[PDB]
RNA sequence: GUUAGUUUUACCCUACUGAUGAACUCGUCGCAAUGGUAAUUCAGCUUAGUACGAGAGGAACCGCUGAUUCAGAUAAUUGGUUUUUGCGGUUGUCCGACCGGGCAGUGCCGCGAAGCUACCAUCUGCUGGAUAAUGGCUGAACGCCUCUAAGUCAGAAUCCAU
RNA sequence: AUGUGCGAAAGGGUCCUGUAAGCAGUAGAGUAGCCUUGUUGUUACGAUCUGCUGAGGGUAAGCCCUCCUUCGCCUAGAUUU
RNA sequence: AAACUGCGAAUGGCUCAUUAAAUCAGUUAUCGUUUAUUUGAUAGUUACAUGGAUAACCGUGGUAAUUCUAGAGCU
RNA sequence: UCAUAAUAACUUCUCGAAUCGCACGGCCUUGCGCCGGCGAUGGUUCAUUCAAAUUUCUGCCCUAUCAACUUUCGACGGCUGGGUAUUGGCCAGCCGUGGUGACAACGGGUAACGGAGGGUUAGGGCUCGACCCCGGAGAAGGAGCCUGAGAAACGGCUACUACA
């Protein structure tokens, strides 16, 4: 047992109810009552029928919004050691006292 | 249904097999790039939050970000798109890709760790891998070591060692030929 | 040989289908004399490429599952019906305009619950006794033989009952 | 014939239709005036659109519930064995 | 080697289906237009050197299937 | 109304070198200072070359049992614009009523790509030309488009029809 949804209006369908329609181009449509299929075979647009589920979501009735953009931008973490130099090598070299650097310029 | 877990911080990756569906129930109906809690996976996953990055369909098609559907759709992929590699200038080919809404149909998920938990993972967060290459441009070398305007950027470049096959000679050193 | 040409009456008696009812106080729960009587046929699987035959060809009993014609009920679902004049759309004219209404014997159109209803929809349709044809048992008349002469066994969509 | 009574209203549930009247809008193809000539300058007309609005209307006449919503009625009159 | 970037792939080769002022031939015009490349000239308005990505690569995967491709880490 | 020059302004607005290789030189205030040669690759405008697209004049077989044709929804011309690398009824509005024909229009046939040329000869002619050179068109039938100086390309892409 399972339930289906009306193609035209979105109402819930329980076993034994509604109909099943197969068109010439091998497309399958399901209906829940006589109101849906009578409107479908009349070439009506479901987006202009006020009580359909598809119409309601287009006009955003009963639904709210959420924003989480700037929260993700904060994702930053630490660093690791390159194959050439282990982690102890990099920070020792960056933290060399300026006196050694002054000696390097004069020596060179 | 397999899981592809990656750790960007430690540079480690792992693949796990999950066969029990109620643990994967909380993953359904989520979107690619969303935030999820890893608690239902197991006791060892407490305190973990994961990011959904991508997946593959049962037939093998991948998910494409920006298309909202649980099924798969045909698209006219031009140059610069994700899952297309053109063979000729200006070529456009029609292909089929699977939507960005997670569902039971997919075969593999890909996800990464955002925040570490109290417990450790036996084969994922207990090991680290080193980087491959150091910086090569002149200005990037100076910023990396926080050198001043005139600090002889030549001397501070990273150089590794390599040895010949069986010559018995000493190994030598390799350097990246600073540019700019 | 060919073409066109008025088809009257039932309220009476009986018969038939149903419906009330006087007398012995008013009621509730029961027995069953007599009258009526109902089911029908096919196909598929298996038995089996078996029995039979040189070959070509080619069956049947049980078992299982469906279908045709008929009969009695029912409306959860699907279809039909619309005076629910229930809600909506629209033409003409009338109430000064808006709102709300009249008329066009139900102005017209879309959907339409309730009720009724269709092998156009769903459910259900029993087994005892006695026998005819025929095949038999013991056994004379006729020292043999024989289903019959006395007695007796099986037995049909038949007959009588449930 | 004092009762889980009967009747008339009301509230809730369930259904059918498909978004009421009224007010407001930097919505609206455009048109006609007046000025200090505007970044919406204002005054007038305008099928339609948007908000309050899955709203409004109908619902037993052979639909359901209510001792815990309200107001009424009642141990007869006549004939016969 | 690989890979990014630049250029070529619009030349050659084949055929005669359509086509009756159409194609085509000889002869004019572009004061009515575009032009890679080649050739010759030609442009006075932090600076001792600016900023972020990506391929190759390592490593982890999906589909029976293709010169299909995913997510993670360097330059 | 050409070349060129001057003035008032304008622009999601350009270009005017943050590139590479050989040589090892010359000055004095001797500072890890200044100057200096030849090439590679780019770059704005004009000229040239290979071109390309349109365009003037004249010239094609048989047929009247094909004699009138063109303008529904441009057929001939005027004007203001739109679009194109540019001219143009190429296209959009408004306004005129025109254009071809017995000196063969229009239509039907072609076992028809055009030409340089082949075969046969007193002279005049008759007939053939798919095919090595020049021009045009096509990649099974139709349409649409990207990149690029150049394509309506098919040993490039998208869709339908027919095969597979």
């Amino acid at each position: 047992m399972r339930t289906y949804e009306d193609t035209f209006s979105g109402q819930r369908i329980y076993p034994g109810k509604g109909k099943l329609y197969v068109r010439g181009d091998s497309k399958i449509f399901r209906f829940q009552n006589g109101k849906s299929e009578s409107l479908f075979l009349q070439r009506k647009n479901p987006r202009r029928i006020a009580w359909t589920v598809l119409y309601r979501r287009q006009h955003r009735k009963g639904i709210s919004e959420e924003v989480a953009k700037k929260r993700t931008r904060r994702t930053i973490k630490s660093q690791r050691a390159i194959v050439g130099a282990s982690l102890e090598v990099i920070k020792e070299r960056r933290s060399m006292r300026p006196e050694a650097r002054n000696a390097a310029r004069l020596a060179a | 249904m397999k899981l592809n877990i990656s750790h960007p911080a430690n540079g480690s990756q792992k693949l796990i097999e999950v066969e029990d569906e109620r643990k994967l129930r909380h993953f359904y109906d989520k979107r690619m790039g969303a935030e999820v809690a890893g608690d239902p996976l197991g006791p060892e996953w407490k305190g973990y939050i994961l990011r959904i990055t991508g997946g593959n369909d049962k037939q093998g098609f991948p998910m494409k970000q920006g298309v909202i559907a649980p099924n798969r759709v045909r698209l006219l992929l031009s140059e610069g798109h994700s899952c297309y590699r053109p063979r000729r200038d200006g070529e456009r080919k029609r292909k089929s890709v699977r939507g960005c809404i997670v569902g039971p149909d997919l075969s593999v998920l890909a996800l990464s760790i955002v925040k570490q938990g109290e417990q450790d993972i036996p084969g994922l967060t207990d090991v680290v891998h080193p980087k491959r290459l150091g910086p090569k441009r002149a200005t990037k070398i100076r910023r990396f070591f926080s050198l001043s305007k005139d600090d002889d950027v030549r001397k501070y470049v990273i150089r590794r060692e390599v040895q010949p096959k069986g010559e018995g000679k000493k190994p030598y050193t390799k350097a990246p030929r600073i540019q700019r």
